[PDB]
RNA sequence: GCGCCGUGGCGCAGUGGAAGCGCGCAGGUCUCAUAAACCUGAUGUCCUCGGAUCGAAACCGAGCGGCGCUACCA
């Protein structure tokens, strides 16, 4: 058995100008990261950087402010769920 | 200071203050929150009515006056088409939350 | 056969707060 | 040791476990935020005031230690639609059973008629309605919920059924519900000489019905654990408790003694005669509706290839349908029943993800 | 009940004097402006309570919560 439901971490990170980054905190390790990385940088505009963390955690990085989009892309290109999102900042 | 300070900002000069009386509802002219931003003068704008729309931006707002995500704003609608439909005046934030109280707006949105 | 329980209800009713 | 094994069927959160604890005293822990899910289980002393449930009658009229009668044991079951599976299994300990109804909600409530009609098909005749919220409630209201009861107990085999309303949450009105199950759910006599034997629902435990155990038998446990074949298991009685209180023996009537393996397994006589089928021939009857959920649609008859929930005993197994006749259809199974005897079963479908209650027949060797 | 996390906010780590890292919020500084880049934070002593010992969040207990073991213990 599987937890359905697990934390999500969509934070605010400031970027170069007013700009800003959808960082990616908690992320569930069972698909190819660097992967999911590819996908997301061809759907946006986004370059894809990962910050390791000791046994558990993985800091995803996506430079600009779509957080819905990217929510959105989520849902339609299967590997993560819809219940599992949280939006941190604002 | 209107936006980030500048050499090229002094020459302009803006006037209508902070203690504004704010703007009431017309004929063919309604409410409403801003679904999406986008590109071009183009925004998309999803009415207080029930109708999805899309908004666009007429003059004057163009570079005086910025705005954002999920703002409540004075949309005058096409009389002959409705598909597109024109952003005349935006809304502030406490200004909002007074329309709120007030009730003249539906209460649907969260500022 | 109500006669029996009409008067279970009775008893019942008649113990409560 | 306890005497008999009454049932406590009914529709969910009724407080079938609330009434439970109101006579004995004993929860069935919970499940905590829940409710109960394994089959609770609590004893009980029965004396009587001739001049109760402790040796004390100076609690009305006075003192004369009151006379005991018998012990007795009870069978928490489950409400939930989705525990069907367990509490049939259940019923194949049961001497007899309580129907639990609400006093504050719909009579006819899905899960309340699927056991009512469980009760009559496996042959539990010996019942006891009990109307229980009635703490809650307008004195009309618990009275035409009567009337509906009444009317429903009718046709039905339920004649004089008696309805003995009650508040399981302030314990009132309950020495009468000890009159009634001091009157009609009598305690069966049970020839002792016959073949050792007895179903198991817990291990960490279940319930003899014919036959009696000692301490330091040789015994063994059927189908037992599996390859895929399925080999008894041996050992010896170590020891027999009842309740809390450890016995030298244990004869019918209440429930003796990892997570609970050999569930639905059971015990008999070591060199013994039972057969542990893969494939069994049963006769067989249905239900012309599905009398269990919240909508009763007509019962379709028996396609072939279909896989169907048979509860056999205590177990609980899946199996396929290799034959259909009028009245005696031929099952495969995933995992093996021991069969004792002659017989009683009780068939199910997956109707809606959920499965229910259909029809019944008699196991055949 | 056991084990770790017990915060100064989240998320990561270390046990006998030393305010531990990454992010976040709150605020500053630098630049005309924002960001990066920088510091300072907040319940003052890193569960609740006190003690052995000057002391300490760390040593010891009674008393709580999350999961790594259990399976409902008549
Ligand atoms: C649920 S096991 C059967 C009841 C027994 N008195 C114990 O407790
Ligand atoms: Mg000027």
């Amino acid at each position: 058995e599987t937890a359905t439901s697990n934390y999500i971490h969509i934070r605010i990170q400031q970027r170069n100008g007013r700009k800003t980054l959808t960082t990616v905190q908690g992320v569930p390790e069972e698909y190819d990261l660097k992967r999911i990385l590819k996908v997301l940088k061809k759907d946006f505009a986004c370059n894809g950087n990962i910050v390791k963390d000791p046994e558990m955690g993985e800091i995803i990085q996506l430079q600009g402010d779509q957080r819905a989009k990217v929510c959105e892309f989520m849902i339609s290109q299967l590997g993560l769920q819809k219940k599992n999102i949280k939006i941190h900042g604002f | 200071n209107t936006k980030g300070g500048k050499k090229g900002r002094r020459g302009k000069n803006d006037s209508d203050g902070p203690k504004r009386e704010l703007i009431y509802k017309e004929e063919g002219q309604e409410y409403a929150q801003i679904t999406k931003m986008l590109g071009n003068g183009r925004v998309e704008a999803s009415c207080f009515d029930g109708n999805k729309r899309m908004a666009h931006i007429r003059g004057k707002l163009r570079k005086k006056v910025w705005m954002g995500q999920g703002d409540i704003i004075l949309v005058s609608l096409r009389d002959f088409q409705d598909d597109q439909c024109d952003v005349v005046h935006k809304y502030n934030l406490d200004e909002a939350r007074t329309l709120k109280n007030q009730g003249e707006l539906p209460e649907n949105a969260k500022i | 056969v109500g006669l029996p329980y009409s008067e279970l209800l009775s008893r019942f009713f008649n113990i409560l707060r | 040791q306890a005497t008999i094994n009454i049932g406590t069927i009914g529709h969910v959160a009724h407080g079938k476990s609330t009434v439970v604890r109101a006579i004995s005293g004993v929860q069935t822990v919970r499940l905590e935020r829940n409710i109960t899910i394994k089959l609770g289980y609590a004893n009980a002393k029965i004396y009587k005031c001739q001049e109760e449930i402790s040796p004390k009658c100076q609690r009305p009229g006075c003192p004369g230690r009151y006379k005991l009668v018998r012990h007795v044991s009870f069978v928490d079951c489950p409400g939930h639609d989705i525990l069907m599976s367990t509490m049939l299994s259940g019923a194949a300990v049961m001497d007899a059973a309580l129907l639990l109804i609400a006093g504050n909600e719909s009579c006819p409530q899905p899960q309340t008629s699927e056991h009512l009609a469980a009760i009559e098909i496996m042959k539990l005749k010996h019942v006891i309605i009990l109307q229980n919220k009635v703490d809650l409630m307008r004195e009309e209201s618990a009275l035409e919920h009567q009337k509906s009861i009444l009317k429903f107990i009718r046709g039905t085999i339920a004649d004089g059924a008696p309805i003995v309303p009650i508040s399981a949450q302030l314990k009132y009105n309950i020495d009468a519900v000890n009159e009634f199950i001091v009157k009609t759910i009598p305690v069966p006599p049970r020839d002792f000489m016959i073949s050792p034997r007895l179903i198991v629902i817990r291990s960490f435990g279940g319930s003899i019905l014919n036959g009696v155990f000692k301490l330091g038998d040789e015994i063994e446990i059927r189908p037992g654990i599996v390859t895929i074949q399925c080999k008894p298991i041996f050992s010896n009685i170590v020891s027999l408790f009842a309740e809390q209180n450890d016995l030298k023996f244990a004869v019918p009537g209440g429930l003796i003694g990892r997570a609970d393996r050999l569930v639905g397994q059971v015990v008999g006589a070591k060199g013994h005669l039972p057969n542990i089928y893969t494939d069994i021939e049963i006769n067989y009857f249905l239900l012309r509706r599905l009398l269990g959920v919240k909508k009763q649609a007509k019962v379709r008859k028996l396609e072939p290839n279909e896989v169907l929930m048979v509860n056999i005993g205590s177990t609980a197994t899946g199996a396929r349908v290799v034959a259909v006749k009028a009245d005696m259809a031929r099952l495969q199974l995933t995992s093996p029943a021991c069969t004792e005897i002659n017989e009683k079963i009780a068939l199910s479908r997956r109707i809606e993800k959920h499965w229910r209650l259909i029809g019944w027949a008699t196991i055949k060797k």
